[PDB]
Order: structure tokens, then sequence, then C-alpha cells
RNA sequence: AAUAGGUUUGGUCCUAGCCUUUCUAUUAGCUCUUAGUAAGAUUACACAUGCAAGCAUCCCCGUUCCAGUGAGUUCACCCUCUAAAUC
RNA sequence: GAUUAACCUUUAGCAAUAAACGAAAGUUUAACUAAGCUAUACUAACCCCAGGGUUGGUCAAUUUCGUGCCAGCCACCGCGGUCACAC
RNA sequence: CCCCACUAUGCUUAGCCCUAAACCUCAACAGUUAAAUCAACAAAACUGCUCGCCAGAACACUACGAGCCACAGCUUAAAACUCAAAGGACCUGGCGGUGCUUCAUAUCCCUCUAGAGGAGCCUGUUCUGUAAUCGAUAAACCCCGAUCAACCUCACCACCUCUUGCUCAGCCUAUAUACCGCCAUCUUCAGCAAACCCUGAUGAAGGCUACAAAGUAAGCGCAAGUACCCACGUAAAGACGUUAGGUCAAGGUGUAGCCCAUGAGGUGGCAAGAAAUGGGCUACAUUUUCUACCCCAGAAAACUACGAUAGCCCUUAUGAAACUUAAGGGUCGAAGGUGGAUUUAGCAGUAAACUGAGAGUAGAGUGCUUAGUUGAACAGGGCCCUGAAGCGCGUACACACCGCCCGUCACCCUCCUCAAGUAUACUUCAAAGG
RNA sequence: AGUAAGGUCAGCUAAAUAAGCUAUCGGGCCCAUACCCCGAAAAUGUUGGUUAUACCCUUCCCGUACUACCA
RNA sequence: AUGAGG
């Protein structure tokens, strides 16, 4: 068999690897700006948690940890 | 013929209001006292509607004359008739020949007139991107030598400005400067997309010799004027005020940064790098020409874009005017349905292309009178 | 999806999508003679005006039904128990 | 009224049936009944009165001209470049 | 890509990363070789059972969401817009800077002989020029249609004239991309193919082994015959097709156009050279030049040599017409001193050199056709180079390698994603507590 | 406003016998183009003066360069 | 190294 579809695959690899590659710093501050939502979002499910239980605030020694970060 | 444009009523109603409209403005300026603003106003309009009402006037004359001609021939008696119904014809034809040239002249007054009736010409031709091979850039080359002959068939000044020929003797874009008297007018029409067919014979197309259809692109745009700028005092405003920055007590007192703001324009320019005021002056001048330079630029570029907008008129920048036919020597012009036999020699820019120039002329003056009367029959309802 | 059909290519075979042919329902174009029957706002947007619930020897009863809409939506069916209602 | 590609009368009667009320004769009811409007559908008929679509293949069916890869056509394949069964 | 130097890295320890054409692209277990064995190809066809996975191409090993020691990552995995195809396996042919083997005989290389490209001239062509033809215009155009243009020819140009016109009209007007006719070219080839049979499961297609295995074949071409001086050689012949090859201008004709003219007649005129080029002629000399001769000679032999067939002048021939055509004489004595890259032809009475004749014209070519004379050198190696044949291989080409096809930039259009902020709209609360 | 310095084949550099490369023209190679091969052509910003000229000086012009400071 | 259109 011809590799005419591997030829195809071959060369949206390459161009997909050049475009990340020419633009790595552009697509680091979005993911940046998604993870910081993440938590926050994150925080609000918890949140939602206890003040619809009839807690006023979260449990006493309870922070909400930082789960995406490196 | 022009003779069955007459015919129709609309132009009969629409001469009929504007001879109406002659008599009751030479009424106003005999008996009606009117004021004198208002009465340069019916001169010019009375002034203006004075060749259109004297042909109009002597039509109907030429009309009566035909009519009472033919009232006598009716009335005569057929042992005398042989001698002067020839006499009558005669006058007939004499007549019609006259009628026939009161409404080309008719016509023509209603005609306008352009404004880039002499300004030069920068002529391009681009080989179009329509089909493989060299036969579009091929067809480019025998264009351009077409132009460039028919400037010295009406003794024009033809000045090469840009040349890049193919790879296989053609061309791929070419641009000259053509002066001379009335070029924009009969190279207006030249603007426009052409379209070639024939079977290859020379370069790299004739390999095979099948039938291909080519296309190119030819731009004709008038040639501007200098960029010369002169700042009149008057228009300038000259304000004068202490600048910024850290200059210890020299700057304090001392007014030094010189701000210019030219009247017409608006353009505001500030000056504040030397200490001396007369030295920031200077500079602030400076680049208050420089600035204003590019606005004259921008003038003169608004001025030309904006000069035929106001016209409604159709964007000749891509449209198939002309089909190249060598397979049956015809060329066809698709504006007017004109075919000019003979390519080869039509392709010389001899007397076969300004026939074919001088036929759009004339059919583009009767679209024009016909675009007129239907303006004129809105306005008349 | 059937008794199937067209279409990949220089050509064949296989696979495969799309489409055609059948039967209904709205809307549009153009066109339209009669009779009978059936059915009938696009919109849970806003409504002029009239009418749609009275009865009856007074109390009661009825107006909680019929009619309408499809916004919302597994309250609709079976079983157990048992009010109201009818007898 | 607005809105939507969607567009029925600002009729008649409680005579039948159904519902409400009365012991009852009866009374009320835009429910309903009987009509009005509209090819949306069905059935039937008509001396005179037929239109709409299509005609390259799939797919029943084109003569002569005009146009000349232009104007235009097609559900799919496609047809139109001065001999078009495809406009 | 080749060569050299050197680092990450390849090694070890510890912790990561979790990808591959991780493919024997062929799931685990238990079986069968019987029927219909079976699209093709590959690695024969199937049964029972279970799990995983797949539903047109592209977008897409992508966006978003989510998980991860990963942070330019991996895993899971879309949609809108767009297309009517994509894809798998084959057949035949082409082509291959494709393999093996055998070859080419003027022929591929080495080799052999004389030339072209330099000069002058002659003659074509391209350009330029002119009011002033057309056709040919890689091999297969370029002394080509022409075995031929001062007028005529002539179809061109300017001017003038005629209109049922030399014609029961005409056109050298368009179309050689409608054709006949006559050819070029592969061909310096040997193949083309009716009618049958058979094979591939009755698919496009294929058809041979001689100690033979499915082919038989009329016809055409080759061949054989014939022409010339033999049986040799040279001519001639050379199919089907290939290049929409050349020729509407030999003639004829299809289609379309012109008919007071795109037709016809008369007068006059055009055919040149800034430049470039093809073919040919004559030379640059001593193996020569001149004369005698037709092969035992005498002179010449560098600025008075060799060398113009050119220029100028004169004469003559042809013609009605000659600065123009040709021949002859005089005068003139130029460039040229054996030619750059590159390129042509020839295997024997050939190349080379020399001398006649003919076709056509009133005349006219250094051209074409043709007869004769003198008369060679090399012919042996090689497959390195180019190409051919036989048998293979590959192929995404089929308009067939002058094929096809990839990405960036520029250009235009559609759709979608991302995105600080802001605006608008929607959803949730009481399903609670005092 | 001052001062420095540059002006050269079409282009860009080197030398002042004004050369090389590219570009340019002509030919060859190739079915064609490009590469390639052969051959040709092509210039000192300008002014004047430097025995006489050129590289120099100088006139003029274009562009370039640096400085324009402290109260 | 490149080339093909109706
Ligand atoms: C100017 O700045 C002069 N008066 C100095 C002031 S600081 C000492
Ligand atoms: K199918
Ligand atoms: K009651
Ligand atoms: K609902
Ligand atoms: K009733
Ligand atoms: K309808
Ligand atoms: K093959
Ligand atoms: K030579
Ligand atoms: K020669
Ligand atoms: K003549
Ligand atoms: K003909
Ligand atoms: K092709
Ligand atoms: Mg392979
Ligand atoms: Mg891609
Ligand atoms: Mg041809
Ligand atoms: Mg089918
Ligand atoms: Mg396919
Ligand atoms: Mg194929
Ligand atoms: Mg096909
Ligand atoms: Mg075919
Ligand atoms: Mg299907
Ligand atoms: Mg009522
Ligand atoms: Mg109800
Ligand atoms: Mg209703
Ligand atoms: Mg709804
Ligand atoms: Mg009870
Ligand atoms: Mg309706
Ligand atoms: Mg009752
Ligand atoms: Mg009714
Ligand atoms: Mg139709
Ligand atoms: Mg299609
Ligand atoms: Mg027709
Ligand atoms: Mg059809
Ligand atoms: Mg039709
Ligand atoms: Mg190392
Ligand atoms: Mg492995
Ligand atoms: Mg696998
Ligand atoms: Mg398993
Ligand atoms: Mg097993
Ligand atoms: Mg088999
Ligand atoms: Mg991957
Ligand atoms: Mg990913
Ligand atoms: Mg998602
Ligand atoms: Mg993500
Ligand atoms: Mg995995
Ligand atoms: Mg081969
Ligand atoms: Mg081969
Ligand atoms: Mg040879
Ligand atoms: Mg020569
Ligand atoms: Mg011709
Ligand atoms: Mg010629
Ligand atoms: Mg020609
Ligand atoms: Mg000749
Ligand atoms: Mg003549
Ligand atoms: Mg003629
Ligand atoms: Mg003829
Ligand atoms: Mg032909
Ligand atoms: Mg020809
Ligand atoms: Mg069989
Ligand atoms: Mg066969
Ligand atoms: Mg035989
Ligand atoms: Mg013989
Ligand atoms: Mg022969
Ligand atoms: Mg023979
Ligand atoms: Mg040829
Ligand atoms: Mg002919
Ligand atoms: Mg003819
Ligand atoms: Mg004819
Ligand atoms: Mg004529
Ligand atoms: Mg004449
Ligand atoms: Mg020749
Ligand atoms: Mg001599
Ligand atoms: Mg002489
Ligand atoms: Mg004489
Ligand atoms: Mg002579
Ligand atoms: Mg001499
Ligand atoms: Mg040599
Ligand atoms: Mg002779
Ligand atoms: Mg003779
Ligand atoms: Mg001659
Ligand atoms: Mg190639
Ligand atoms: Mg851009
Ligand atoms: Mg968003
Ligand atoms: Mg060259
Ligand atoms: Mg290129």
């Amino acid at each position: 068999k011809n590799v005419l579809k591997i030829r195809r695959r071959k060369m949206n690899h390459h161009k997909y690897r050049k475009l990340v590659k020419k633009t790595r710093f552009l697509r680091r501050k979005v993911q940046e700006g998604r993870l910081r939502r993440k938590q926050i979002k994150f925080e609000k499910d918890l949140r939602r948690i206890w003040l619809k239980a009839g807690l006023k605030e979260a449990p006493e020694g309870w922070q909400t940890p930082k789960i995406y970060l490196r | 013929d022009t003779k069955m444009l007459w015919k129709h009523k609309a132009l009969q109603k629409y001469m009929e209001n504007l001879s109406k409209e002659y008599q009751t403005l030479e009424q106003c300026l005999q008996h009606i006292p009117v004021n004198e603003e208002n009465r340069r106003s019916l001169n010019r309009r009375h002034a203006e509607l004075a060749p259109l009402a004297a042909i109009y006037q002597e039509i109907q004359e030429t009309e009566q004359a035909i009519e009472e001609l033919e009232s006598m021939c009716k009335s005569l008696n057929k042992q005398d008739e042989k001698q002067l119904q020839e006499l009558a014809l005669e006058e007939r034809q004499t007549i019609d020949q006259k009628i026939n040239m009161l409404y080309n002249e008719l016509f023509q007054s209603l005609v306008p007139k352009e404004k880039y009736d002499k300004n030069d010409v920068i002529l391009e031709v681009t080989a179009g991107r329509t089909t493989g091979g060299d036969i579009c850039q091929q067809f480019t080359r025998e264009i351009f030598d077409m132009y460039q002959n028919y400037s010295c068939y009406k003794h024009w000044q033809f000045e090469l400005l840009n040349y890049t020929p193919a790879d296989y003797g053609g061309l791929h874009h070419a641009a000259a400067r053509i002066s001379g008297d009335g070029v924009y007018k009969h190279l207006k029409y030249e603007g426009g997309i052409h379209r070639v067919q024939r079977i290859p014979e020379v370069g790299l197309s004739s390999r095979m010799q099948r039938i291909h259809t080519g296309t190119m692109s030819v731009i004709v745009l008038p040639q501007p004027d200098e960029v010369d700028v002169k700042l009149d005092p008057k228009d300038l405003r000259i304000d004068t005020f202490r600048a910024k920055g850290a200059a210890a007590q020299h700057v304090n007192k001392t007014d030094s940064a010189v701000r210019l703001v030219h009247i017409p324009t608006g353009l505001v320019v500030e000056c504040q790098q030397e200490r001396s005021q007369i030295k920031n002056k200077e500079i602030a001048f400076r680049v208050l020409r420089a600035r204003l330079y590019q606005q004259i630029i921008e003038k003169d570029k608004r001025q030309q874009q904006s000069a035929r907008k106001l016209q409604v008129g159709t964007r000749a920048q891509s449209e198939r005017i002309r089909t190249y036919n060598f397979t049956q020597d015809r060329v066809s012009d698709h504006r007017i349905a004109y075919e000019v036999r003979d390519i080869k020699e039509f392709l010389c820019g001899g007397k076969g292309l300004d026939q074919l120039i001088q036929r759009l002329l004339q059919s583009a003056d009767e679209e024009a009178i016909a675009e007129l009367l239907d303006e004129h029959l809105k306005s008349a309802k």
C-alpha cells in the first residue's frame, strides 16, 4: 500500500508542531488564565456544598488547596 | 437610426418641456421684475437652454416642411405629376439629410463633457492567472505592443515605465506612460479584462496544438500632477509656551516651545527640543511642512478618487470587455456587440483598432442620451 | 431500509457515502367549475367591543363542569389501603 | 394589532344531544346543533370550460431558431467556449 | 547528500516520561479440512464462545473539557464550514538518473577522413523599417511551397474605374480544429488484425516451452519478386497508428461570412537593413599561383604575392521597359593568415576533389536534379557514456516523466477557535429560618 | 546651528593599467526555460585648479555622520 | 532543477 494516508498525517503533524513552537508562549498565557478560572470554579463548587447544607462558613480548620499548580 | 429615437414619445415630451420652460424664462425676464440674484440664475438657465431651444425650433420647422411637402404632392394632378414629383423627391431627400443632422446636433448637445479629457494615462497590462501554459503571458505581449503601436498611430508619446518579460518570450506585467491630447478619452474604455481564444503556435503552449482560452487585465489610470506645498502665514497660528522638562530656571521664564496650528487642516505641531524659540520654530515649521506635504499628497489622491465617484459609473476593473478569437478571426466587443475581422491587422494598433474605439465612443454617447431622457422622464412625471 | 437505480477510475473488482425512484404533511409560484363531508392562527406575544352561568317560593345547589392551550414535564398505568361522591 | 413561509364569520338556535337547576310544567348554556369562509384532504359530477411541471442519463417524452464557458440550467452525473436533444 | 573536528545523547545509579510501521497491521479458548474452498492481493477456507473495536472523506494523532511527577507533552476526543468522492486490490500501457544479458557498424563511446561555427560574398529566416502579401517556422522550418518575383507573376499597397460582372456569377475571405487530395515523422521499425477457440470461478484482460504445457488464423506490412551493372549494393517499398503534424494560397469542398464588394479592371509603387542567424560559394596559398600542356616544363612566391562571383566604370545578351537580370572587359587588391564554446556527413568506387548536362525562363541562382573522372583513411576494441532487444523489478503516471505533486509568502472568500474588558439576556434562592 | 566624512560599469565592491562579480547583450547547450559554456559591452557626483593628470585640493549638489552643554 | 492549458 502507498503511504498517501501517512503523508497527510505527516504534514499535519509537522505543521502542528511548528505552529505550537511558534506560539507556545501565547498558549502558555491562555493556559495560565484557564487554570486560575479552573481553581476559582472548583472553589465555588466546594463553597456551594456547605452553604446549601446550612453552614454559614466553611468547617473550622478547612482550607481549599490549590490542586491546579506546580 | 437617430430618427427612430426622436419618434419615441419620451424624447418628444421632454423637448416640449424645455421649449415651454425656455419661453417661460423669457417672459419673466421681460415683464416680471426679478431680483438681481434671481435674475442671474434665470439668465444662466436661459443661456444654457438657448442652444437646445434653437435646435428644437429648427427641428419643428423641418418637420412642418415635410408635412407641407407631402400635402402638396397629394393635391397634384396626374397630367403634371411627373415633373413636379421629381423635384419634390429631391427637396424631400435634402430635408431628410438636414433633419438627420439636426437630430445628430441635438443629440450631441445633450451629451455632457468629461473632466479627464487630456490627462496622461499610466497604462498597465498584467497576464491573468486563468489557465496553464504561457498563453495568458504570451497574449499580454501582443496587447502591450498593440497599445504601443496605437500611440504611434495617434502621434502619442509612449514612455516605458516597467517591463517584466516572461520566461517564454512573453510578458508578465508591464507599465507605461502615454502623453498627448485626448489620451484618456480614447483609452478609458480599454480598461478591463481581455479574453483570447487561439491555438498556440509560438511558445511553451505550442507543444500541444489545442485551442486554449486565456485572460489578461488592462488598467487605465489618469496621471496626477506635482505636489508643491506653500504655507501662507495668514493660515498659520503661532503659539508660544514654556517647555516641559528639567532645564533649571531658563525654561521657567522663557517660552521656548512653539506650537503651530494650520487653520485649514487643523494639524498641530509642537517642538521643544532646542533652547531657542527661533531654533524650535524653524524645526516646528519643518515638521508642519512635512506633515502637510503628506496631506496635500493625500489631498491630491483623495480628490482623484472622488472625482469620478460622484458620477454613476461601473467599476471598470474586472470585466470581459473584448474577446480575441483567433480561431474564427474575429475580435468581439461584448459591450457594444461590435465584431472586427482580421485580428492580425487589429493587433497592429492601426486603422482597425481606431474604428472599434470610435464605435465605442458613438455607442457610449448614444447610451448617455438615453439615460438623460429616462432621468428627465421621472422628473417630468 | 426495496425487485432496486445513478455516481469514485484510463479500465475492472470490492467497499463506501451522497442522490434518484415510493407515500404523506405544511408553505410558495402559477392555475382553479359545482356539490357533499372532513379539517383549519405561526406565536404560553399584546388585546378594542359583544357574548360564553345560571336556576329557583328566598336557603342551598351550579358557576371546581364543558370549552381552550402545549409553557412546563417520567403526578397518567398496576397493586395495597381508604376519604369524598352515586345507590 | 404585532409577529410568522403559515392568516376562517366581530352568524343563527337552545329544536336534538350533553351539562346546571327545579318536585314539576320548564329555564339558561359561543358546549353542541344547523349555517358562513378556505383546493388542505376525501367522495361525486360537469353542454361549454385545463392548467402546472418536465423532455442529456438515472427517468416517460424536442422541432426550428436565438445565445456563444456569455446569458443561464441541474436532485445526482453534468451542460453552456458561433452545428446546444441539457440555456 | 560527501569529508573532518567536537557537544547533548547512547553507558552506570536513583527518580521520571508512557510514545512507535509497540506490525507477525492477522484477538483469547476449544475445534474442523467436509460442503458452497474462495471478490482481489497477502500468510488456504471456516465452526463454537466471549471480550475489545469499527460505521463516507477531510477538518482531526485538532479545538474545548477532564486526568496525569507530564507544562513546546501524553491519554480521552468534538463541532461548524467544505467535497461527491475518499479508500483497498488489480489489468494494460507508458516511464524509471531501473537490474541482468546480448548488441549497435557511419555508429553509442574510443578511433578514421573532410567540413560548419571566424572572414568576404551569394541566398533564406528572425527582428527593425516601409502606405505595402501569405504559408513553413524542435527533431519532422530556414536555396522551404519557388525545377525561381524588374512589368507580368501577384495574392500586397496608393489612386482610379466597373456592377447579372470571362462563368445559369464571383472571393488567394475565416476555419488544415470539418475534410478530400499529396506528404512529413517514428520507419536506419515489424508489427497490425477480421473470424473462432480456450484460460482467469464466464472481471479489466491473457494465450508460450519443440524430449512442447491452448492456441488456429484469411488479409496488410516485412519478406519474396521487380528496376539499375549480378544473387551484391543502391533505389523503390515501408502496414495500423503517433504528433487535432504540413497544405482552405495546386485544385475541389463542409460550415460561416461578403454581394455598390471581403468581387472585377487599369496606372503607379513595394520589396529595404540597426542588428542577429541557418545553408552554401570562394578563400586564407607551396600537395600553392600563372601559362603551355592535359601529368618529365618555365615562371610566380608577402604591401605590385595569394585572395571578391563585392564596389565603381564600360560593353554586350534578353526585353516594350535593365542604376535593377545575366555574361564579358577595365579598374579596384579589401577582410581573410585555417577559425571560441559547439556541431555535420561518410563503410568503397563511399568520403574528398574536379568536370559536364538537364529541368524552369524572353532573360535570370553561388540553388535543385543528374551523368562521369581521380580516389582514400579507420573498421579494431568497449558497455564507461547514449540507445535497442530479451527476461525481470518498481510505479501515487494514464493528457501517460515535457507526467504527477508538496509546503511557505502574497491574494480572495467562508467557517470556527482563542482572548483583557464591557454590555445584554438567561438560570438558581423560601426545598429556609426566627 | 555647527563639524566630520562619503560621492566610482545597470547594481555592488576592488583598484586608479579604472578590475572582478552579478546584471545586460550575442551565440552555444536543451523539445523549451534555468543552470552551464564562449564572447562582447558597460563608470570616477559635480566645479575649477593640480608640470600634466589620477587617487589630491577646491566649487557646487545629494545623502550620511556626530555635537548643540551648565546655571 | 523546471514544464501540460479547453
Ligand atoms: C540653578 O539651578 C542655580 N540657581 C543652582 C541651584 S542649586 C544650588
Ligand atoms: K451504491
Ligand atoms: K337551586
Ligand atoms: K408542552
Ligand atoms: K336544547
Ligand atoms: K397550494
Ligand atoms: K507495468
Ligand atoms: K570554418
Ligand atoms: K557556412
Ligand atoms: K501593375
Ligand atoms: K473553403
Ligand atoms: K493532465
Ligand atoms: Mg511497493
Ligand atoms: Mg493537511
Ligand atoms: Mg494544427
Ligand atoms: Mg448500484
Ligand atoms: Mg478511487
Ligand atoms: Mg489510477
Ligand atoms: Mg470518468
Ligand atoms: Mg477513456
Ligand atoms: Mg449506502
Ligand atoms: Mg346567545
Ligand atoms: Mg377539557
Ligand atoms: Mg381554536
Ligand atoms: Mg412549541
Ligand atoms: Mg364514604
Ligand atoms: Mg393553513
Ligand atoms: Mg330540557
Ligand atoms: Mg361547519
Ligand atoms: Mg429548467
Ligand atoms: Mg462535479
Ligand atoms: Mg444554435
Ligand atoms: Mg434533465
Ligand atoms: Mg430548452
Ligand atoms: Mg559524549
Ligand atoms: Mg517490535
Ligand atoms: Mg494494531
Ligand atoms: Mg483478549
Ligand atoms: Mg486455535
Ligand atoms: Mg481464487
Ligand atoms: Mg502521537
Ligand atoms: Mg493533543
Ligand atoms: Mg468538549
Ligand atoms: Mg487542553
Ligand atoms: Mg494506551
Ligand atoms: Mg524503458
Ligand atoms: Mg522496461
Ligand atoms: Mg554518422
Ligand atoms: Mg562563417
Ligand atoms: Mg490562410
Ligand atoms: Mg515571410
Ligand atoms: Mg504563420
Ligand atoms: Mg528565391
Ligand atoms: Mg510586381
Ligand atoms: Mg482578392
Ligand atoms: Mg479558389
Ligand atoms: Mg492536421
Ligand atoms: Mg499552419
Ligand atoms: Mg469458463
Ligand atoms: Mg486478445
Ligand atoms: Mg499469417
Ligand atoms: Mg537485393
Ligand atoms: Mg527510400
Ligand atoms: Mg520489400
Ligand atoms: Mg512540428
Ligand atoms: Mg485547399
Ligand atoms: Mg479556397
Ligand atoms: Mg466553399
Ligand atoms: Mg479588393
Ligand atoms: Mg487592384
Ligand atoms: Mg536546406
Ligand atoms: Mg584563383
Ligand atoms: Mg569584378
Ligand atoms: Mg537594348
Ligand atoms: Mg556581372
Ligand atoms: Mg595580386
Ligand atoms: Mg577547434
Ligand atoms: Mg546549371
Ligand atoms: Mg535551359
Ligand atoms: Mg536567384
Ligand atoms: Mg519533471
Ligand atoms: Mg501582504
Ligand atoms: Mg469565547
Ligand atoms: Mg543567454
Ligand atoms: Mg519555478
